[PDB]
DNA sequence: ATCAATATCCACCTGCAGATTCTACCAAAAGTGTATTTGGAAACTGCTCCATCAAAAGGCATGTTCAGCTGAACCAGCTGAACATGCCTTTTGAGAGCAGTTTCCAAATACACTTTTGGTAGAATCTGCAGGTGGATATTGAT
DNA sequence: ATCAATATCCACCTGCAGATTCTACCAAAAGTGTATTTGGAAACTGCTCCATCAAAAGGCATGTTCAGCTGGTTCAGCTGAACATGCCTTTTGATGGAGCAGTTTCCAAATACACTTTTGGTAGAATCTGCAGGTGGATATTGAT
């Protein structure tokens, strides 16, 4: 697990587990994102093509960007499109 | 360097083989195999023969038990065959001390 | 050959009677029979673990009770004129054995 | 996606296994509707060996369940095993 | 029946994954001696069992008779085996839980003696039930 | 539909074999106290269980083709349930008397138990070969024709 730097948020990534008592019905690998001084969750990102698991997740010092290391693969997870210029 | 001892039949069965079928080797498995085999066969004779010294009120286990127990479970010939064997053997056993 | 070489029916069944009575490999695959063993272990008692030995033992078990079963049920089938067992077969070996269900 | 590998559950001890096994049998010609029935019986098997073994298992204190608890199941069950300890 | 196709049987070769064999030891077998049991010779009794009789009575052997059943022929149809295939599910290889030992003890439990003591053998009464007695139904089959 | 024939359930009801009550004992249950034996809570060690991700091998969900099995129909035998009849193997019910079930005496034959002294059965480290696997080719087997 890792902090973001300029919030009191928290990033993870998930492992389901049959024997863990779920509150959700749902349940899937994905990255989850916390809050650190309440509890529980705000937000959750997945993506396919990428079905592995999120072993490693970091933030940038910045705040605007995100790595993920799965096994065998690097992903990039930042912003998508904008409008365009002539 | 804890290190265990666990006790088989292996090496009696080996010898067995050894004297009737001369050219001829035997597995691991086979082996566990013919182990268990005698283990249920002591488990159930042993069992009768208990039954039957308690309904008749003694307590020495005798060789006539054992005997008994053997007419009962197994079939015609080779009961025969196997209390002639122990029959021999007992007998040898009581005079060459 | 214009026509492509095809065997009448009642003969690859025949080989494959040959074949896996003279063999003694196991016949179902392992994955789904342990996942099998674990689902249902789990609505008995929580957080089991199981040694391989004793799945492929209990794969053994199963496999010879199996094979016991149907070759009983032939018989029952041979009995009523048939070649193709049916579940009514299977029940009736059932109550004879003098088991439950 | 619902793929739940045709059930996720016994439904994977596919067709043809089932007619390997009754080959063994000496079989010959089967119907369709066997399978299912056939997967109730293993089922009902099963449970009650395993639920002896899972007694023995309770016994002793231990959350691994050995062969030889198994042996023993099958050997009160009137299947006794010869080949795996016991 | 003849010939093509094609799986199965069967000769010949190599290496390595399991079989077999050597070696230093510790749990186990065995010989003394004693004590401590225990089951067979001897001697008896008394309940229950083995060979006979006699007066019925209820069941078996044998012999008629016919309603209803068990294969044998045949066949519409259904339904489950044989193959192309592609496609997708199943095999293989790159740290911490827990089974298996070990200390050792607070707790559990056998065992010698007495003291009760409810359980059992056996005499002495109860009464619900095996029979009977008779009447009213309820199946069954003929018609 | 209906009505005669046989078999079955149900109210009254009585004397007794089996059920229950009641004495009087003494062979099992508890108490007290003690001597002996244990299961289970702390340390520790070494197998081997949790069940991901690429790369690859080979098994199955699907669809397609058709022969041979199911299971329905019709029917010629046939055979086995019902039954009457006689009579004759068994049912009750006694009586005898021989001898095995079972008991008691007691001590000669067989075994635990406790000690000491061999010893061979079992891990673990060095050697072997039968068989897995491969390679290849003659004959047996299905089936079109």
């Amino acid at each position: 697990a890792a902090w973001h730097p300029r919030y009191n948020l928290i990033v993870v990534g998930r492992y389901p587990d049959p024997n863990f008592k779920s509150c959700t019905p749902y349940e899937l690998r994905t990255i989850d994102v916390f809050d650190g001084n309440s509890g529980k969750m705000m937000c959750q990102l997945y993506d396919p093509e990428s079905s592995g698991i999120s072993s490693l997740n970091e933030f940038n010092p910045m705040g605007d960007t995100l790595a993920s290391a799965m096994g065998y693969h690097i992903l990039i997870w930042s912003q998508e499109e904008a409008r365009t210029r002539k | 360097r804890k290190r265990s001892r666990k006790e088989s039949y292996s090496i009696y069965v080996y010898k067995v083989l050894k004297q009737v079928h001369p050219d001829t080797g035997i597995s691991s498995k086979a082996m566990g195999i013919m182990n268990s085999f005698v283990n249920d066969i002591f488990e159930r004779i042993a069992g009768e023969a208990s039954r039957l010294a308690h309904y008749n009120k003694r307590s020495t286990i005798t060789s006539r038990e054992i005997q008994t127990a053997v007419r009962l479970l197994l079939p015609g010939e080779l009961a025969k065959h196997a209390v002639s064997e122990g029959t021999k053997a007992v007998t040898k056993y009581t005079s060459a001390k | 050959v214009k026509k492509p070489h095809r065997y009448r029916p009642g003969t690859v069944a025949l080989r494959e009677i040959r074949r896996y009575q003279k063999s003694t490999e196991l016949l179902i695959r392992k994955l789904p029979f342990q996942r099998l063993v674990r689902e249902i272990a789990q609505d008995f008692k929580t957080d089991l673990r199981f040694q391989s030995s004793a799945v492929m033992a209990l794969q053994e078990a199963c496999e010879a009770y199996l094979v016991g079963l149907f070759e009983d049920t032939n018989l029952c089938a041979i009995h009523a004129k048939r070649v193709t067992i049916m579940p009514k077969d299977i029940q009736l070996a059932r109550r004879i054995r003098g088991e439950r269900a | 996606r619902h793929r739940k590998v045709l059930r996720d559950n016994i439904q994977g001890i596919t067709k043809p296994a089932i007619r390997r096994l009754a080959r063994r049998g000496g079989v010959k010609r089967i119907s369709g509707l066997i399978y299912e029935e056939t997967r109730g019986v293993l089922k009902v098997f099963l449970e009650n060996v395993i639920r002896d073994a899972v007694t023995y298992t309770e016994h002793a204190k231990r959350k691994t369940v050995t062969a030889m608890d198994v042996v023993y199941a099958l050997k009160r069950q009137g299947r006794t095993l010869y080949g795996f300890g016991g």
